[PDB]
Order: structure tokens, then C-alpha cells, then sequence
RNA sequence: AGGACCGAACCGACUAAUGAAAAAUUAGCGGAUGACUUGUGGCUGGGGGUGAAAGGCCAAUCAAACCGGGAGAUAGCU
RNA sequence: GCUCGCCGGAAGACCAAGGGUUCCUGUCCAACGUUAAUCGGGGCAGGGUGAGUCGACCCCUAAGGCGAGGCCGAAAGGCGUAGUCGAUGGGAAACAGGUUAAUAUUCCUGUACUUGGUGUUACUGCGAAGGGGGGACGGAGAAGGCUAUGUUGGCCGGGCGACGGUUGUCCCGGUUUAAGCGUGUAGGCUGGUUUUCCAGGCAAAUCCGGAAAAUCAAGGCUGAGGCGUGAUGACGAGGCACUACGGUGCUGAAGCAACAAAUGCCCUGCUUCCAGGAAAAGCCUCUAAGCAUCAGGUAACAUCAAAUCGUACCCCAAACCGACACGGUGGUCAGGUAGAGAAUACCAAGGCGCUUGAGAGAACUCGGGUGAAGGAACUAGGCAAAAUGGUGCCGUAACUUCGGGAGAAGGCACGCUGAUAUGUAGGUGAGGUCCCUCGCGGAUGGAGCUGAAAUCAGUCGAAGAUACCAGCUGGCUGCAACUGUUUAUUAAAAACACAGCACUGUGCAAACACGAAAGUGGACGUAUACGGUGUGACGCCUCCCGGUGCCGGAAGGUUAAUU
């Protein structure tokens, strides 16, 4: 549930937590975990690429199965967790074989609630099975985009995705952002709703908070010199220019996709 | 095993001073100078057999050379390998 | 005050010892040059 | 509980008067569980880096570092 | 040498880094030392650094570096796989005393430990580049148990006072002892043991994981400290022999108890929070290829082994970074009295008086003290000074986002003595007595020890938070919500940032960014996400598309290479 803080101090006022009871309060599932070390957003070449990131809290990188190949096995859900990586939550399942998974949590899952993949499936959430099988008109999350590969849309906090249309060999999808999308039938995808849906409702409520989660603050390019960003310079307060990226580039409104290889799989680009 | 010939080569000098004395006297310890190159097993059997007398044991240590000046130009001494060679009990050393 | 030089010798020979110098091209032709011009300490390496 | 409070260390540098000091002093002053501070090592290189953005900082050097070279640049000027 | 003064969470002690002989001894005083110098971190000579257990090396890895092939690139070269390097992190082992002019967990004395071989007899499934476990981990908070350490008493040794008193409820000193081995406690974690099966753990697995079934409620792991031993020893106040006045040799009493007590240890624990908290080896275990009655494994016992390099000295500084014998510099140690305290004051241990002195006692300058009457009249401005300053209790407005405002404001009490109470409330807790699955056990018991706070009565002073230490307060108002950040060295702000808001891009080989490229970041993320732009908590809110941009359109006009 979503909880506003009382304000005891300022900083303290503004901010609202998502608190859910039901995630597991423990050390994570060892075997699954690996090590994640912080880029500070810089590539090989050293150089920042991406401004804004850096610091934050260390995490572990939680092995979560996208792919979700256990077919046939059925698969019980020990607890939900907390995963740092990502704005769902994880849910720790248990197959009969003696194997255990990462997955992302659904919306109705919970601890005792049994789960399968495979063509053979019940249409029921969490279950996973090729689009083929599951009936138009049905929500999903964790979609691939090409069969084999691993779940690559709805993958965050209360994101779904509609079949709209089943048409030969592909299914017609309704992305999250309302660009409908052709996708090959047999590509997999796992029924229901993504778990955490109330992620969108917590306030941080204060700059420490951001920094926390690795973001480094951003600087308006307006409050710059000339000779950093387009916008700088001017005594006081100026900024009789249209507005742009540090490298120049128009930012309010001019479209940017150019990829010419995958739009004949655009049904409808977003509005 | 070490050969004669290394054997020979190892020990440089017997090191006269105050503190040898003393550790000659006292705790049947004799210095020695010897080969920088020379480990301290090689030094005890080099002891045991050119100088005819049972070794207890081998402390080393490396004298670091102190720098001088002869007249106006600088120049440094040598290093050296200093060895307190411990004498088992009753062993007198000529 | 903090002055610009703080020694340190394991970072001083990584950046500027010999091995540092062979390991580049250009830290070569600095060898090589050095050696031309006739320097005593080729390099920082004590 | 807290980018909560008072306050030493520690980090800073608002007022003051005053070479030992190429930016310090003494007296007060701000923060002091955090967007804190600090040791060791690492990475980013010059129209390049880095920048909670002052054209700041990049070895007492910065509206384009230093070293060497083109080079005895050119100087209707002194 | 005797006084005096200063530091004492340091101006003391021990290290790292850095330096590199500055250490110790003798000797010399030209230069160096802001003066003199017999002295010196100066000159010259000699001496000095001892390790299986400390550190490096070594084994393991992090960020990152290099990188066979490889991919990419006019050349140079870039990126990167296998790998291999890389500590600031993980990995076997030593303590006490004694000694040098100068080293010591390194020498000596005592008492220990480790992991390797080799050989043994005893046994008999061993075996990895692989599987599993483990190592292996955050912040905050709270206690409880402890010790370091200190205080008092007892004990032991010495003392009987340069001036009134001082054979006592008097004075001074000491009262120390390790690792190791044994015990396995306060306490923490977990249900054990056996059997059967199984699409999991790249193959196999007797291991792990998962299913069942049986049976027993104690099983195991962890764990400070204490106690015992170690120790008939060592050390020991000071006494006693020699004396190169440096010291050397002999000798040696007591060596207990209580209370207080860490920020250290149990605790890598427990509780809790969200921001969700390295890796790999050593270590344990499982088998595969294999070998097969051999090796290898564990078992004690014997023996051999542990090389190499560092070890002086300075290390908040006269030895390092600052041109100087001139501010900066990470870690560890942390006594007493007062105190909340690592603040402050005075002291201990220990270390220093800052390498020019001597006079004088003008103006003026610096740093301080006090000041009649007035009290901001000063001045751009109360700048600077002055003042306020503690604990407890009473009391406290507007306004408010109901948290605040608030330590609002303002007041009262405060010492010492006695009594309450030859020391209370509390804390601690010995004998005795009882129980007992027997121990470091449980009950009862209260000796002794420690010990606030209050009330009443008296009493001294001008003054009792007496020194040091230690808020000035209130009223109206601009700006920015707030904590933060910033021009190293004239600007700390109203500037930047900020949570929040909005627009916009981006469907994943994402947009975008760094890269002739390969590739990398974005992200092991996937539209509740990421990028860019503006605005800047919260509250109430928020006409013009003609111009310039952007988005969409494509009928016509115009329009490149090409032909």
C-alpha cells in the first residue's frame, strides 16, 4: 500500500512509500545471484555517455528467467522478493524437478500459487505459453518479440500487453506506449498483469532519495555558458532559441526513430 | 648438496666489532661476512665444512652501504651480507 | 596546505617507470630519445 | 524514524582584525548519520576531459594545459 | 643538579606513506645552524637493522590493466575471448620476561603453535580444469553479558615529620603476570537421525535440491568472558655488595577482594528499515575420466622443512609535501580530579621552554584588562566589542503544511554543613540454608561494597550554573520552499541543485552518447522504462498558429545526379 510520511522533517513531509507486507524480508536466493558493478554511465572508451548516472546504492543482479523454458514441469512460488534491479517485484518458484527461478511477480501471485509453461498451460496467471495458444482479447506481460529468445516487452512494474488480433502467422499487439505491433505466433508470453502496480504512486520526496537510486543531478542547459550547451549564455535570464539537445539537435517534437528494418512490424506508431 | 667450489666461494670474512665479540663470548655466535648471493643454508654448510664445527642455526641480514662524499663528489659503498652463525653448544672456534 | 606533489612510489613507476615507458610506442621513442640526448637516469626507476 | 536538533573530532570558510605563509592567523562562524567525510588503487586528455554550471577545475599555469618541433611565425608598432 | 614554567585525545607513545643512515659512539667547529657554540639532523671515522609464526614475497580475486587466436582499422593502432596481471579486500602459525651505546613478537630464557614433505605401522576408495556447500558481507537501533582500565578497602614494605598538630578513621610506595592447552559458560543459530524415490545442479554423483515415510525431543554448529593450568617460575617496592659515578652483580615482601566501567570483545549476533547491501581462492564435500589389490586417502609416530627480501631512525614532523631547521599529512593507543563528554580546566606517564640575548619602560602599532556620567548620539551598516550562556521545575503568542513555531518570550531554585537515612531510593552481590538432569547449575538469603535525587533545619560570602566552559531576544518585510552545491587564491548569494510538475523523443539491434570502425555505455533495463528540454516543495491557479521552429499532408509549381 501506498503510506505518506508524516512530517517530522522537512524532506520527510513530501514523501510517500510503496510499502507491500507480502515481499520476503531476508537475504535473497544466493545461488541466483550475481555481481553488478556500477558504470557511473561511462563506456569502454572511459568517456561519460550517458549523463546523470552515478552512485547509488550497490546492488546484486538477481538472475530473473525471461525465457521461461521449464515446459511441462509445474512450478509452485516460494515468496515474492525484492528485486533492486527493476520496478516489479520477483517471485521465487519452485518446480517439481527441485529446481528453482527467479520470475517476474504477476499481478494475483502469491506464495502457494502454482505455475506452468508449455503449450499444453492452463490460460491462467502467471502461466506461460506461444501466443498461438493464448485466446485475442487476453493481457500479457513478459512478450518476446522473437520466438526462443526472452521476454523483451511489459516488463515493468504495471505493464501489460493486449493481443488485439491473431492474423496467420503473427498476433497483433497493443504495446503499453499504443503502438500496436506485429509479433510471430509462436513468440512466448506469460498471462496477466506484471506485479507492482502502485510503483507509480511513491513520492521520493527528497534529492537524497534520487541519488540513492544512482541518479545524478541534471543541469538545465540554460543556466550554462554558450560555449557548453545551445542554450547558454545571455545576462540574466535568456533563451531566444528552440529548443534543443547539448549536442543541438531539436527536442520538443522532432521524431528520431530511423529504423527502416523493423517498421513493416509497426502496425500503428504510438499517439 | 652444495659444491666445494660454491661452498668456498660463500664466506667472505670474520666481522670484527663490539657487538661480535660480545656475541662470540656470550652466545657462541660468530659474524660473518659473506656473499650477498649466499642463502643461509649455503652459509651453514660452508661453516660445517671450512671452518670444521657443527651449526645450530643462521641468522642473515643485509648491511645496506652508506653513501659518502671524497671530497666534492658523491659516491656510495657497497652492500653486504652479514651472517650470525650460532655455534652449538661446546663448540670452540679458532 | 596540500601541495601539488604527494609521492607515492608504486604510482609514480606505474606512470612513469620503465616498464610503463616500454610497454607504448611513444613511450619508446622518449626511451630512445633520452638515451640520445645521453641521460644518466634513463628513467624514474630508482 | 530523521538529507531531525545542540555539540567535539572530521569537513568547510560567513565576519574581523593582523608575510611565519606565492591565501595563513587569532577570535568568533556553517555542516557534523549524510545529496557526509576520508585512506589506498583505478578510469576519463586538450577543442579534449570533468563540471549540483563559477567559463569552475585539469600539477602555484586555463575563453582552450604543459613539453618539444614548424620557428629566426608575422610585427605598416616601440 | 636543584627550582620555575608549558603540552598531556598532545607539543606523549606506536605504525603506514614518504624519506633513506638522519640511528649509536668517538672526534672536529672552516662552512651549514638567522647570535655564541665546547653543542647539532653540520664535517670526518667507526659501529648498528638477526624472524617457520610481524610485513612483503606467496595463494585468491575487485575496480581496472595487458591480452594468443579473433573482430575492426591508410599505417601507427582500437576493442576484446581464452587467459594472465592487479589490494585498498579473502587466505596456516608466538607469547611473556631479560638483554644492546644503538635490533628485537627477529637475540637469549622459559613455555607454545603451524603446513609441508619424507619414512612408518595401522587401515582401505582414491581421483578434477567439473557439481554442491562454505567463505560471503548494508544502514540504523537496542540492550544484556563481559573485559581493557580505574577507584576504594584489605595485605606487604617503608615513614613518625625544617612551622602549631600528626602511633592514627594518619602519610608514601607496591599489590603485575601472557600466548598456548583444558573446561565450552552469558548468550546466538537451527529441529535431528534413518529409509525410499526423483524430468533439477551442461556428464556422473553416496553431495546439494525436491518429494514421501518412519522415529526421537535433544541434536549439532557458534560463542565473549570467567575458572583451571602455564607459574615451586618470571616480574616485583626497594634493600645489599662493587663502582671507569655510566652502571654492574647478588637479593627480594605482599602479590588479594569489592565496586565502577568503555566507543573495545560476544556481535560477520539480535531487532528493524529500504536505498536491498563484492569476488575468487584457501576450507569442507560429491563424484567423472582414470587406476585396481599399486598408488592415493586418515592414523598416529619419527625425522627433516619453512627459502628470499624488509627490520636502524624520523613519521602531525627540524628527517615526508611546502625553495628554508618555514601551513599540509591516513591509521592505532586514550591514566587521574571535576564534567554529559575524545568539550574545557588542572595534572600523570612521557615530552618540551619553540637557536639571538641584555636593558629601557617615549610617540605610534599589535594583542589584552578596567573605566565617572551618558548608552548607537558612532557608522554606509551596532562593523567591532559588550551582553546572553548550565541542569531541573513552572510558563510560553501570532501564524501553521498540525510536525511545528518553541530553548518562543519570561521567571524561580542552585554553595557548604547537619538531619531525614552513624549512606536513603536504587545498583551490585559473599557466606549460610535448600534443590539438583551435578555444573561456569537453580532457588532463597541478605553481609559487605557502591550510591544519586529530594525535603527540612542551619551556615558563610557582595556574589553558589562562582573559574574554564556556556543561545542574545523580540517585531514588520523582500528573495529562495527546505538539507545541500558554487567562482582552489577579492563574489556563498536571490546563482546551481532539489523533490514535484509539464512537454517531447524513444518498441529494443530503443532513442541518445563515445568511437573512420569493431565495439561500449544506455541496460544484463523494456514505456509505471530510458533520453532531452523547460519549470522548481506545498496551496489557488496557469487570448494569439500571422512570424520562426516542429508535426502531418501531398494535388499542383519548381528541382540534382542520371539519361
Amino acid at each position: 500500500a501506498v503510506v505518506k510520511c508524516k512530517p517530522t522533517s522537512p524532506g520527510r513531509r513530501h514523501v510517500v512509500k510503496v510499502v507491500n507486507p507480502e515481499l520476503h524480508k531476508g537475504k535473497p536466493f544466493a545461488p541466483l545471484l550475481e555481481k553488478n558493478s556500477k558504470s557511473g554511465g561511462r563506456n569502454n572508451n572511459g568517456r561519460i555517455t550517458t549523463r546523470h548516472i552515478g552512485g547509488g546504492h550497490k546492488q546484486a543482479y538477481r538472475i530473473v528467467d525471461f525465457k521461461r523454458n521449464k515446459d511441462g514441469i509445474p512450478a509452485v512460488v516460494e515468496r515474492l522478493e525484492y528485486d533492486p534491479n527493476r520496478s516489479a517485484n520477483i517471485a521465487l518458484v519452485l518446480y517439481k524437478d527441485g529446481e528453482r527461478r527467479y520470475i517476474l511477480a504477476p499481478k494475483g501471485l502469491k506464495a502457494g500459487d502454482q505455475i506452468q509453461s508449455g503449450v499444453d498451460a492452463a490460460i491462467k496467471p502467471g502461466n506461460t505459453l506461444p501466443m498461438r495458444n493464448i485466446p485475442v482479447g487476453s493481457t500479457v506481460h513478459n512478450v518476446e518479440m522473437k520466438p526462443g529468445k526472452g521476454g523483451q516487452l511489459a516488463r515493468s512494474a504495471g505493464t501489460y500487453v493486449q493481443i488485439v488480433a491473431r492474423d496467420g502467422a503473427y498476433v497483433t499487439l497493443r504495446l503499453r506506449s499504443g503502438e500496436m505491433r506485429k509479433v510471430e505466433a509462436d513468440c512466448r508470453a506469460t498471462l496477466g498483469e506484471v506485479g507492482n502496480a502502485e510503483h507509480m504512486l511513491r513520492v521520493l520526496g527528497k534529492a537524497g532519495a534520487a541519488r540513492w537510486r544512482g541518479v545524478r543531478p541534471t543541469v538545465r542547459g540554460t543556466a550554462m555558458n554558450p560555449v557548453d550547451h545551445p542554450h547558454g549564455g545571455g545576462e540574466g535570464r535568456n533563451f531566444g532559441k528552440h529548443p534543443v539537445t547539448p549536442w543541438g539537435v531539436q527536442t520538443k517534437g522532432k521524431k528520431t526513430r530511423s529504423n527502416k528494418r523493423t517498421d513493416k512490424f509497426i502496425v500503428r506508431r504510438r499517439s | 648438496m652444495i659444491r666445494e667450489e660454491r661452498l668456498l666461494k660463500v664466506l667472505r670474512a670474520p666481522h670484527v666489532s663490539e657487538k661480535a665479540s660480545t656475541a662470540m663470548e656470550k652466545s657462541n655466535t660468530i659474524v660473518l661476512k659473506v656473499a650477498k648471493d649466499a642463502t643461509k643454508a649455503e652459509i651453514k654448510a660452508a661453516v660445517q665444512k671450512l671452518f670444521e664445527v657443527e651449526v645450530e642455526v643462521v641468522n642473515t641480514l643485509v648491511v645496506k652501504g652508506k653513501v659518502k662524499r671524497h671530497g666534492q663528489r658523491i659516491g656510495r659503498r657497497s652492500d653486504w651480507k652479514k651472517a650470525y652463525v650460532t655455534l652449538k653448544e661446546g663448540q670452540n672456534l679458532d | 596546505m596540500k601541495r601539488t606533489f604527494q609521492p607515492s612510489v608504486l604510482k609514480r613507476n606505474r606512470s612513469h617507470g620503465f616498464r610503463a615507458r616500454m610497454a607504448t610506442k611513444n613511450g619508446r621513442q622518449v626511451l630512445a630519445r633520452r638515451r640520445a640526448k645521453g641521460r644518466a637516469r634513463l628513467t624514474v626507476s630508482k
